[PDB]
Formats: C-alpha cells, sequence, structure tokens
C-alpha cells in the first residue's frame, strides 16, 4: 500500500 | 459502493492539542480500482460557519486490492496562528475524516472533540472569563469521541 | 545499503509536458523483514549553483515490504512555478533525484540531467537576455529527462 500526502 | 469503511480506530486519544492525528483505518474493497483514494482530515473550529474550517491533510492511497486494507492516516494538528483567541481551540470541535474517489467524496465520518487546558474548568467560567483567558497550547488536550461517529455515504461514480 | 537493493529505474512517461506528474517504475529486492516502511522521495532541483531552488515534489511511503522482489510505481506532482523569478528558468538542463530512506537515513539516490524545451523556441540562438526575458507558457515546455545515465549515490545506514 503506497501512500502520499498533498 | 466499490469501498466500505470497517473500522476506525484513534491510536493516540486524549492527545495534546498539538500531536498529530493518528487514525487506524480499515476498509474492504469489493471491486478493482483505476485509481488512488483520497482520504481527508479536516479540522472544524466553530458549529455555526465553515470559515474556521481547516484542511488538515489529504492523503493518496493506492493502488487499492480486492479485500480487506488497513493503514494509518497520520495528518498534521490544527493550525493556531489565524484565531481571533486561542481559547477558540477550547471546549467541543468537530473532526471529520473524508474519502473520496477520483475527485467526489464517497464517506464522512465526523466525531465531536473535547477540549480542556490543564487548570481551568470551562464550566465554571462565564462567556467574557472564557474569551480572555491565557491560553498555554501545550497544557491543552484533546479527547475524540470516537465511539460515536457521524456517519454519512454518497453516491458515486466510481469506474462505472 | 544491505538490505534494500534496487534492481531497475524506468521513467514511464517521457518526454512529457512540464506540468505532468512524474511515473517512475522501480523495481527492488528486499533480502530481509523490515519494522517499517520505505519513505520514497522525488526532488526537483532547480539550480545547478544552489539549494535554494530544490523543491521536494512529493514523498511516498510504502510497506509493508515483503521479501524479495517489489515493484511499484512512484507518481509525483510537477514542480510549482509560482516563486520563479522568471519562468525560463524551468527551460534547459535541470535535474531531479529519486532517493528512498529507511527510518529517515537516506540509503540510496538516483539523480538524472533533464532537458527542458519550449515550443517555437531554439535556446542556443538565444542571447542569455532573451532567455530571460521571453514570455513562457508552462502549456508548451516540454521535459526529457534523461533516464539512461542516472547518477547512482549510496549511503551506508542501520537498518534494525
Amino acid at each position: 500500500l503506497a501512500r502520499r500526502l498533498r | 459502493s466499490i469501498v466500505n469503511i470497517l473500522s476506525v480506530n484513534v491510536l493516540n486519544n486524549p492527545a495534546k492539542f498539538s500531536d498529530p492525528y493518528k487514525f487506524e483505518i480499515t476498509f474492504e474493497c469489493l471491486e478493482p480500482l483505476k485509481s488512488d483514494l483520497e482520504w481527508k482530515l479536516t479540522y472544524v473550529g466553530s458549529a455555526t460557519s465553515q470559515s474556521y474550517d481547516q484542511i488538515l491533510d489529504t492523503l493518496l492511497v493506492g493502488p487499492i486490492p480486492i479485500g480487506i486494507n488497513k493503514f494509518v492516516f497520520e495528518a498534521d494538528p490544527p493550525n493556531i496562528d489565524l484565531l481571533p483567541q486561542l481559547s477558540d481551540v477550547l471546549g467541543v470541535t468537530v473532526i471529520l475524516l473524508s474519502c473520496a474517489y477520483e475527485d467526489n467524496e464517497f464517506v464522512r465520518v465526523g466525531y465531536y472533540v473535547n477540549n480542556e487546558m490543564e487548570g481551568l474548568n470551562l464550566q465554571e467560567m462565564d462567556d467574557a472569563e472564557i474569551k480572555k483567558v491565557k491560553v498555554d497550547i501545550s497544557k491543552v488536550w484533546r479527547s475524540i469521541l470516537a465511539e460515536k461517529p457521524r456517519v454519512t455515504r454518497f453516491n458515486i461514480q466510481w469506474d462505472n
């Protein structure tokens, strides 16, 4: 699962 | 809906006002999706207007597998720089956890949050005292009422 | 940098518009279990002289990392042009750095030169003043990452 903050 | 939220836990609760939020989220994804899920946490500073809403953080998560998925959404604390007085953080405020797909929100989970400062009893203070009291943000604690979520779901188009 | 080794890096969309998000397809191997996530970052380096013009484009957390081969696509936002003294600063050769850290310690960096051109302009025929003052339509600016010549740097870190 890949998580990117804006 | 392709995506159903199964569980939301606040990992760190109560916490200091300035501590980042940690929401552990479990959801099921029922079919394949082309795009990421976009999660957002919004601090809602006033019950009467949106003028004091703050988008704390927005997290893109994907690609999304079928079945159960679980992750932690860690979000920044609220900014206090713009408030007319610091005591606006005290008392009950709101936090909204939402998810969108391809810019269309499909679920929103709202929580009331109690906020108290070490040394002060707000129930014993009249309104002018609350407005004027010197707030030490490092002594302010939040407590999210996480066993009482308001859950709203909106139909969206997905990949159809 | 013993536990994680990058095997391959491909730029999916190349050349591309300056405003197009970056897509890097990355294969690596994980030789042993890891407690934490890998933190990937892409950095736009706007000046070769100083770091004032560096922009962190995005940071992607990925985990948990299974043993063996892993493949994923790192999509990152384009650079912001709002702060530039002039838009033509985006033109000509700039740099992008792909890096990965574990528990806030960078262990690999892969650097690329990037050519940037605007439809209708030949920068080799222009003097420096002309380049500084020309009206840039960002919608007509294409980047081309020199993806066959990575500069690869590895940093020993502690892992678990």
